[PDB]
């Protein structure tokens, strides 16, 4: 599959205008672990599937659902190291915004700055795109936000979405069950169900990760809280 | 070695002789009598100084005249361009040697001679770059180009004045006076006035140090001449 | 001789990578700009029309750059974000230095110099973005420019970029009346063209965003039409097409 | 045949463990014209064959002056020889400036070795295509050094480099047992006979095609050319 | 009194309209004690780190750090557009600290930027 | 430059040597940017 | 040289910002009569007392940053955020400051709650809920503002009080050619009045 | 010992400047033009140091002309005033003591006349009348006493003569010949030198 | 041994990438420049005009200073870059030496910029050729031409672009001293040369003249049509 | 716009323009009595002690001189007001980044290092003299950082105008391992002895602070707390 070398360079358009090395970076996202974001009427839900699924993992060590500030939180599907490098950058950008304006960064502003970093990585040559698509959940101005930034650096505002493996079926599932008036609790139920759609066997509180964002701010649910949600 | 070379710093650690926040650093600063001679681009308190000069434009040229003689009071920039001295001797000589270098490079490139406006402007730029650093120039660029006779006063303080009568020095006040002239003086009558004016300086002195005749000059159309 | 770099001419003088960059827009949504006697407009097709997409910033495609200018991109979206940010920066830098709003063609020229720099130095992908600018300045009045990935701009009285730009341009060239355009007739023509060139679906005031620029009492008014007005324009067009049929 | 992927760059090791651009640079040395260096107990002479297209041109300047005690004879690319000669001259100046004494020949040659080793490891470079015969005189006596495109240097009793220099080296190996007690005249004659051995049986050494450079205990480095070589060539028996 | 007039050879040429207002008269004594300490701070910090690496570990350590810095700084954005220095910060260790260079006088909104081609070919050493 | 520094005319061979120092500096592009990166495609004939 | 004097007071759902004007003056040297109060928004103003050149530079750079912020965020700036932007700029000098000292006086475009502030030349803000003063006459300006300010004023009482404080502060028995310009920001309108002491 | 002065009328701007370039280490005729033509309808009057003023005004002139060449139209008097203010601010901070006092006069078809004062610290102020140099306060007091917005070109010239003669009264000095120029919808016009 | 690299000679000794940039020049609209006695004229064909276009924005004749002018053929974006650099250089030269650029000085600068871009195979040459007309400071009319390689020459009349060969043949056969006596004859000779490649003439022709001591003046379509009508009358 | 005079991209940080201009201008104005604007100072008594399981930090008041750096670390400042504000804000955001990566609540030594190295970098030209104090897994730590970049780890410390009276009170009545009330009263008493010719109090206690739960971002709120006329003109808007 080497279209005259249009396939191997990041800075070469194909004769049809495609950039078929940024869509191969979108195939790294669509081969990552499933993620779900559901923007309820009073909060956002970020549920993902953990790759650290065996008993030998310290679960106070490394997490896939991360906070950026008190009110913004991320999940990803794709390549984990790229996520970590972008997460530390997003945290720095949020703190620079606070230091300048004395106000927490809005979700849209953070998404824009992170997407500009990703875009930079898709244009030089001698470098490689990011293999992660992020979901950013935030709460500003009494209004939830759910965004998605893909490896190309093009972000989208969503009501509900699904990433990672089996995300077309996940989005089809979400379309049939999302309604705007959904409350955050029913959103958590729906997000766990959408993960349960494309999941490799029995789902425990220790092989999925959930993080919510409401008025009180972004918070990652503890394994007991996820256990309680799964039991219902 | 190849890695430090691929890096192209050069910084005093990726070298040889580094033993702290610096050390010998490839020769403890010791180097060579230059790496490049000249022929390429690359505490002494007793500098020398000057005294009295005229210059007027004309109908037939521009006429420099200086307080006799020894010492030098008029720099001979090139066959078609003249200049006087005031202030530091080294300053005037060096910066107008650089100007003559520029004028000759211009003539070689463009196949026509530089104009007086351009030459005086180049000099004014060169000495304006180091304004306030103690350069002492009082030159007075005169020549003849496609626009006719040219006369400019260029200074180390950034001044560059065009004019048809200039005078620098001690007898300047008496020499600018006595400059009762006309743009249509005959050549002999012009030599007359410049002689008389340097004289009305020295009607209170006589031949000696910065004393002698008048070191007269004359910038014709085909280059200057020395009248006497 | 070949098309692997932007810094290589084919043996007939063609820069093939720039031509491929310009081929990316023909996929993007149809952006349309029309110049009238009393205003300018930008009609843009809402490409992202999925069910679960959120209600977003005041416009997906239309961006404000000044008090006096707006743009409407078509092509790669991330490059477009970078370019609109730099447009706003360029305009504020002109205002800072001269204390006057930037004239429209000077902004277009500056951005197109940026785009050309990316088509000239090797190891840098050109911007797959074609922009469409509308504005007002004290020199030339209402202006409408276009720009393409090669950094190559031009001023128009009606132009289209994006999907089906050629059919739209043929229709505008047939129906745009030079000198006798008002903003209402320009809006009617915009709906008509943007209808006949969006024939993948039936036109509705949820797949189009329209922004008009006018001058009211000495200030420019960039206004993005509300969803309840674009419906009225679409009804006016449908009733007109019913009358013109029988 | 299996060699094409591994010989286009000096940064590629061939699966036999060989850099091939280094060997091709050594060939570039062989493409010059023969020059000979030999030393006695008191003198170090450099003899070179000049080509001038055989008519209408001043011959190549094949023996160059580096310092009062160092001179070099070149074979190979001329641009590289000039770059290396500029380096040698600058290093000799630096030694005289900082330390007031003539730079030792061995130290200079070591510096050349490092300088010419860097291109044979780095990207975007090529080895130096010139080989030198450095004749020096310092506190340790006469010296003859041979530098290579591979960045190797050798301490020689005598050496010939260039095109068809194997014949000169055969002569020098045959006759090196008597070089040390030779005086200047017959040492230069020995070098001349070796250089002649690098020629067809018909051609003979003339003043037009022979350049000589002597350094020694009393001499500073002097180059003899085009009419100054006549005292040395007059006494050279036929072949 | 700085000496150094290369004046042996003060033949250098400048672009008058682009040099702006340069005053070599006062370009020998910084305007503030902190002017150069802040201008060259990442430079001096790199030099301090390379010096300690050299003195403790060897030539290889600064060489590898400089080689990584050179590599990441080269897949970048053309100089007339602001870059993020994401990989360079991860290498230098500034991915989790905010200094005053980060919040004051933001480079992303410069208030002044030159021509694209002039800034690119100045970075290339062409003037 | 030679006239400025030494107050005399540069000889023919010295001019040719300076031009040669400029002309032999190709390849090695990432060492002194503004260098040439290929041989000059011109032969000169200095006659003086 | 006289830097000037800029003042701000709070009323009930209304703010006032005032500065002196110098009606009659034929002074010389550095500029004296400059523009001090700049609209930074629909209901947001900044007063800038100090060196005239630095007042203009600060106003222009502030408008640069504010225009960029409002385009990127698509929202009208808030008074406290303007305070923080002004502080960030002033402090990015800090070693060589701008000789200007601002006051922000505006209305928040959500609840139209008054906000007043005053920074120094390197940007240390002081947010009070009664009045601020900024200039070379801060001592008697403060005394007069303390003596006259009453809580929960209305637009007319606000105008009267701020005019009295400015006039009787710059007084020095020298209100001759001394003017006062007063902007009264309210939820509905902005009323600018330029006034003189009756003595003249 | 420099003098600048400007009077703006309903459709014209009248400026005057003395012709002395003393620089008294050299003897020369006055002849000195302190007004630089930035464009077809803009004048920059500059007084201050020797050499530092001509260089600054020429830099500004080249940048104004470059704007015209690139853009096809000219900078307005206000945009040229603000560009000058920014550049004088940049030059005043690069170049230690740098006293360049400016007075920009101009005309715009869609803005009318425009006079701009600018002190040695680069604080631009649009003014109806202005003056720099010696006795500036006294000229300003006279102008303020007598300047009316609808003043005529002839009356403005006569008021200018009043200012100069009344400065000659208060200060017993030479008062050299003053270049006088006017800017109206037809460009810069030279008027007769005020000489006394 | 091929093209595809800017700095690689072919075994015949050809740098083909520069020659392909000149191929890029040979596709642009024809630009004709004629040097007269006291007027210098420039004319470019308006190839495939679109009715819904502001023609002010797609002009190919530009003023570099008050005495120098320039028309180009090739890629228009490269031309915009080169033109604006030339404008800055004209003003900078005036700042350096006070004198207006001679037309050769700015031709040399433009060629040096193009020649900088023909080095370093990490850069791309400018695919434009320019016709720089003007008047020197002493009043001599000039006409120069640069090409992508960095090579410039002085001409009496010239054509660049597509159909430059036919127009240059016409100019050689028709440029005499009797075609230059008046300003009008120079203008009509440029229009006649352009009518050799332009179909439906007059509306596809962009004239701009520059008389001595005067600025560039673009001729509006009315004046151009009057000149074309005069030409057809002179055809009889 | 593309300025012609720009070759290299601008950078960020402190500006150092106006430096020579301000030097000449301040020398000129001081020779005429013109009173350029000055910076605000916050010289007031700030004091702190370490009791058995925490620290108490105190200050004078109408303002708020006790800054927030971490849920477990707090700071008082004397010197230039803007300098203490900006210094503590920058170190607070750095410690937020540090804690948010590590998942641990910060250490007082980390804050001390950041402060002292930042204050050393700006060679005493940032006038922030601070009384840092907090509580980590290691225990209560009290520091006093000085504007030139020198710290001092102490059991009790005082700064400001009444520092000598308060230091005398501390040397009189400080004992290792006091109770929260005893230490609170001692800090208040030292401040009061330093003011007489209200008092803020920050109490960070070890048993009000969990160092085993993962760190989560705290929520923040904010700070900073006749004659007749003749109206010549009026102009309502909107």
């Amino acid at each position: 599959m080497a279209e005259r070398g249009y396939s191997f360079s990041l800075t070469t358009f194909s004769p049809s205008g495609k950039l078929v090395q940024i869509e191969y970076a979108l195939a790294a996202v669509a081969g990552g672990a499933p993620s779900v974001g559901i923007k309820a009427a009073n909060g956002v839900v970020l549920a993902t599937e953990k790759k650290q699924k065996s008993i030998l993992y310290d679960e106070r060590s490394v997490h896939k659902v991360e906070p950026i500030t008190k009110h913004i939180g991320l999940v990803y599907s794709g390549m984990g190291p790229d996520y970590r490098v972008l997460v530390h950058r997003a945290r720095k950008l949020a703190q620079q915004y606070y230091l300048v304006y004395q106000e927490p960064i809005p979700t849209a502003q953070l998404v824009q700055r992170v997407a500009s970093v990703m875009q930079e990585y898709t244009q030089s040559g001698g470098v490689r795109p990011f293999g992660v698509s992020l979901l950013i959940c935030g709460w500003n101005e009494g209004r939830p936000y759910l965004f998605q930034s893909d490896p190309s650096g093009a972000y989208f505002a969503w009501k509900a979405t699904a990433m990672g493996k089996n995300y077309v079926n996940g989005k089809t599932f979400l379309e049939k069950r999302y309604n705007e008036d959904l409350e955050l609790e029913d959103a958590i139920h729906t997000a766990i169900l959408t993960l349960k759609e494309s999941f490799e066997g029995q789902m425990t509180e220790d092989n999925i990760e959930v993080g919510i964002c409401n008025e009180a701010g972004f918070r990652r649910l503890t394994p007991t809280e996820v256990k309680d949600y799964l039991a219902a | 070695m190849a890695l430090a070379s691929v890096l192209e710093r050069p910084l005093p650690v990726n070298q040889r002789g580094f033993f702290g926040l610096g050390g010998r650093a490839d020769l403890l600063d010791l180097g060579p009598g230059s790496l490049s001679d000249g022929l390429s681009l690359a505490p002494g308190i007793e500098m020398l100084h000057g005294t009295t000069t005229l210059a007027f434009k004309f109908r037939h040229g521009v006429i420099v005249a200086a307080d006799s003689r020894t010492v030098k009071k008029v720099i001979e920039i090139n066959p078609y361009l003249l200049g006087t001295m005031a202030g530091g001797a080294a300053d005037c000589s060096f910066w107008e040697r650089l100007l003559a270098r520029q004028c000759r490079i211009y003539e070689l490139r463009n196949k026509e001679r530089i104009s007086v406006a351009a030459a005086s402007k180049l000099l004014a730029n060169m000495v304006y770059q180091y304004k306030g650093m103690g350069l002492s120039m009082g030159t007075m660029i005169c020549g003849w180009d496609k626009r006719g006779p040219g006369l400019y006063y260029v200074d180390s303080e950034g001044n560059r004045i065009s004019g048809a009568t200039f005078s620098v020095g001690s007898g300047s006040v008496y020499a600018y006076g006595v400059m009762d002239r006309g743009y249509s003086y005959d050549l002999e009558v012009e030599q007359a006035y410049d002689l008389a004016r340097r004289a009305i300086y020295q009607a209170t002195y006589r031949d000696a140090y910065s004393g002698g005749a008048v070191n007269l000059y004359h910038v014709r159309e085909d280059g200057w001449i020395r009248v006497s | 001789r070949y098309d692997s770099r932007t810094t290589i001419f084919s043996p007939e003088g063609r820069l093939y990578q720039v031509e491929y960059a310009m081929e990316a827009i023909g996929h993007a949504g149809t952006c349309l700009g029309i110049l009238a006697n009393d205003g300018v407009l930008l009609a843009a097709e809402r490409r992202n029309i999925h069910k679960l997409l959120d209600e977003v910033f005041f416009s997906e495609k239309i961006y404000k750059l000044n008090e006096d200018m707006a743009c409407s991109v078509a092509g790669i979206t991330s490059d477009a974000n970078v370019l609109t940010n730099e447009l706003r920066l360029i305009a504020q830098r002109y205002l800072l230095q001269y204390q006057e709003p930037i004239p429209c063609e000077q902004l277009v020229t500056a951005l197109c110099d940026i785009k050309q720099a990316y088509t000239q130095f090797g190891g840098k992908r050109p911007f797959g973005v074609s922009l469409l600018y509308i504005g007002w300045d004290k020199h030339y009045g209402f202006q409408l420019y276009q720009s393409d990935p090669s950094g190559n701009y031009g001023g128009w009285k009606a132009t289209c970029i994006g999907n089906n730009s050629a059919a739209a341009v043929s229709m505008l060239k047939q129906d745009y009346k030079e000198g006798e355009m008002t903003l209402k007739s320009a809006l009617a023509l915009a709906i008509k063209v943007l209808n006949k060139t969006m024939d993948v679906s039936k036109l509705s005031a949820e797949k189009v965003e329209i922004a008009t620029l006018t001058r009211e009492n000495g200030k420019t008014v960039i206004r993005v039409l509300k969803q309840k007005e674009v419906e009225q324009l679409i009804k006016k067009h449908e009733e007109e097409e019913a009358k013109a049929e029988r | 045949m299996f060699r094409n992927q591994y010989d286009n760059d000096v940064t590629v090791w061939s699966p036999q463990g060989r850099i091939h651009q280094i060997e091709y640079a050594m060939e570039a040395v062989k493409q010059g014209s023969a020059t000979v260096g030999l030393k006695s107990k008191t003198h170090a002479v450099l003899v070179a064959l000049k080509r001038a297209q055989s008519e209408l041109a001043a011959h190549q300047k094949k023996i160059l002056h580096v310092d009062n005690h160092i001179g070099i004879s070149i074979a190979g690319l001329t641009a590289d020889a000039r770059l290396l000669c500029n380096f040698m001259r600058q290093e000799c100046l630096d030694s005289r400036f900082v330390f007031d004494r003539p730079l030792p020949v061995s130290r200079l040659v070591s510096l050349i070795g490092s300088k010419t080793q860097i291109p044979t490891q780095r990207y975007g470079r090529r080895p130096y295509g010139v080989g030198l015969l450095i004749a020096g005189y310092d506190d340790m006596g006469p010296h003859i050094f041979q530098t290579c495109p591979s960045a190797n240097y050798f301490d020689c009793r005598a050496m010939s480099i260039g095109a068809r220099s194997q014949s000169a080296r055969t002569y020098l190996e045959r006759h090196m047992s008597e070089f040390m007690e030779c005086n200047l005249n017959e040492l230069v004659k020995h070098g001349l006979r070796a250089l002649r051995e690098t020629l067809p049986a018909e051609q003979d050494l003339t003043t037009k095609n022979v350049s000589i450079g002597i350094v020694g205990k009393d001499l500073e480095f002097t180059i003899y050319d085009d009419d100054d070589v006549s005292p040395f060539l007059e006494g050279l028996e036929e072949r | 009194p700085v000496t150094e007039l290369s004046a042996s050879g003060p033949f250098e040429s400048h672009d008058l309209l682009r040099k702006g207002f340069s005053c070599v008269k006062n370009e020998l004594l910084p305007s503030h004690p902190l002017e150069l300490s802040e201008k060259n701070f990442q430079l001096n910090q790199d030099k301090m780190n390379f010096s300690t690496l050299r003195n403790i570990q060897g030539l290889f350590a600064p060489l590898k750090l400089q080689m990584e810095f050179k590599a990441v700084q080269q897949v970048q954005r053309l100089p007339f557009l602001s870059s993020s220095n994401l990989s360079l910060d991860v290498l230098r260790g500034n991915d989790e600290t905010i200094g005053f260079e980060d919040i004051l006088n933001d480079p992303s909104q410069s208030e002044v930027m030159g021509e694209p081609h002039l800034m690119v070919e100045y970075k290339l050493g062409l003037l | 430059n030679h006239w400025f520094t030494y107050n005399e005319t540069m000889t023919v061979e010295s001019v040719t040597q300076a031009v040669s120092n400029l002309a032999l500096q190709f390849g090695e592009e990432d060492a002194d940017p503004g260098a040439m990166s290929r041989p000059f495609g011109v032969a000169l004939l200095f006659g003086g | 040289y006289n830097g000037g004097a800029v003042m701000a007071m709070k009323g009930k759902n209304c703010v006032a910002i005032a500065a002196d004007r110098r009606f009659g003056i034929q002074a010389q040297m550095v500029t004296t009569d400059f523009q001090k109060i700049f609209p930074m928004g629909d209901r947001l103003y900044i007063g800038l007392a100090g060196l005239a050149t630095d007042v203009q530079t600060v106003a222009q750079r502030l408008k640069f940053r504010l225009n960029l912020y409002e385009l990127k965020e698509g929202r009208q700036i808030k008074p406290y955020t303007l305070m923080s932007m002004v502080a960030n700029l002033l402090y990015e000098k800090r070693f060589g400051p701008y000789y200007t000292e601002p006051v922000i006086a505006g209305l928040d475009p959500k609840t139209f709650k008054p906000f007043i502030c005053s920074l120094d030349l390197i940007g240390c803000p002081m947010v009070t809920d009664d009045f601020v003063v900024s200039g070379t006459c801060a001592e008697q300006m403060y005394g007069m503002c303390e003596s006259l300010w009453e809580p929960n004023m209305d637009p007319d009482h606000l105008f009267e009080t701020i005019s009295q404080a400015m006039l009787n502060a710059v007084d020095r028995d020298a209100v001759s050619g001394m003017g006062v310009i007063v902007h009264i920001i309210e939820k509905d309108k902005i009323t600018t009045r330029t006034l003189k002491a009756r003595m003249d | 010992m420099e003098y600048l002065i400007g009077i703006q009328g309903p459709d014209y701007v009248l400026v005057a400047s003395d012709r002395v370039a003393a620089s008294n280490i050299v003897q020369m005729k006055d002849d000195h033009d302190k007004m630089f033509k930035m464009s077809e309808k803009i004048l920059l009057l500059c007084v201050g140091e020797a050499g530092d003023t001509v260089q600054f005004a020429e830099y500004i002139q080249k940048n104004v002309q470059l704007y015209k060449m690139r853009n096809g139209y000219e900078l307005s008097p206000t945009a040229a005033a603000n560009f000058t203010r920014r550049n004088l601010a940049d030059c005043l901070r690069s170049r230690t003591p740098y006293h360049v006092n400016l007075l920009l006069a101009g005309y715009d078809e869609h803005e009318g006349p425009a006079l701009y004062y600018m002190d040695y610290l680069a604080a631009l102020a649009k003014a109806p009348f202005a003056a720099h140099g010696y006795g500036a306060f006294l000229t300003l007091s006279i102008l303020d006493r007598y300047y009316t917005p609808t003043i005529s070109r002839e009356r403005a010239v006569e008021l200018l003569r009043k200012c100069l003669e009344e400065l000659q009264k208060r200060f017993i000095l030479n008062l050299p010949t003053f270049s006088v120029r006017i800017i109206d919808k037809n460009g810069i016009h030279d008027l007769d030198n005020i000489s006394f | 041994s091929y093209d595809r690299a800017i700095t690689v000679f072919s075994p015949d000794g050809h740098l083909f990438q520069v020659e392909y940039a000149q191929e890029a020049v040979k596709k642009g609209s024809t630009a004709v420049g004629v040097r007269g006695r006291d007027i210098v004229v420039l004319g470019v064909e308006k190839k495939s005009v679109a009715k819904l276009q502001d023609e002010r924005t797609v002009r190919k004749i530009c003023a570099l200073d008050d005495n120098v002018c320039m028309a180009f053929a090739g890629l228009t974006a490269d031309a915009r870059i080169v033109i604006n650099r030339a404008r800055v250089e004209c003003q900078s030269h005036r700042l350096t030496v006070e004198d207006p650029v001679t037309v050769e000085y700015i031709t040399r600068y433009i060629a040096s910029l193009k020649q900088r871009y023909t080095q370093s195979n990490g850069r791309r040459p400018f695919g434009i050729s320019a016709l720089i007309v003007g008047f020197d400071f002493d009043g001599t009319p000039r006409l120069y031409q640069t090409d992508p390689s960095g090579t410039y020459h002085a001409w009496k009349a010239n054509a660049i672009g597509r159909g430059a060969k036919s127009v240059r043949e016409f100019l050689e056969k028709n440029y005499t001293d009797e075609a230059i006596e008046t300003d009008d004859l120079t203008i009509k000779l440029v229009i006649k040369a352009l009518l050799e490649v332009v179909q439906s003439g007059g509306k596809n022709i962009e004239l701009a003249v520059m008389r001595r001591d005067q600025s560039l003046k673009i001729l509006n379509p009315e004046e151009i049509e009057k000149y074309v009508a005069e030409i057809e009358k002179e055809k009889e | 716009m593309a300025a012609v005079s720009v070759y290299a991209p601008p950078v960020g940080g402190f500006s150092f323009d106006n430096c020579r201009r301000n030097a000449v201008l301040e020398a000129d104005f001081a020779k005429r009595g013109y009173k350029l604007p000055k910076v605000r100072k916050t010289g007031t008594t700030i004091a702190g002690v370490v009791y058995k399981d925490g620290i108490v930090l105190g200050a004078d008041t109408n303002c708020s001189k006790i800054h927030f750096i971490s849920p477990n670390i707090y700071c008082c400042g004397a010197g230039t007001a803007a300098d203490t504000d900006m210094t503590t804000q920058l170190i607070s955001s750095n410690l937020e980044l540090h804690s948010l990566s590590t998942g641990r609540l910060p250490r007082v030594v980390t804050a001390n290092r950041m402060l002292k190295q930042m204050l050393f970098r700006y060679q005493g030209y940032i006038g922030a003299a601070l009384v840092l104090g907090g509580v980590d897994v290691t225990g209560p730590h009290l520091y006093s950082i000085y504007p030139h970049g020198s710290t001092d780890k102490l059991p009790y410390v005082t700064m400001g105008s009444g520092s000598l009276a308060a230091m005398a009170v501390f040397e009189d009545k400080f004992r290792p391992d006091m109770e929260e009330e005893e230490a609170k009263n001692l800090v208040s008493e030292a401040i009061a002895a330093g003011i007489f010719n209200n008092i803020d109090l920050c109490v960070i206690s070890k048993n009000k602070l969990d160092f085993l739960r993962p760190y989560t971002v705290p929520n923040k709120k904010g700070t900073r707390l006749t004659t007749a006329v003749l109206t010549e003109k009026i102009t309502p808007l909107e």
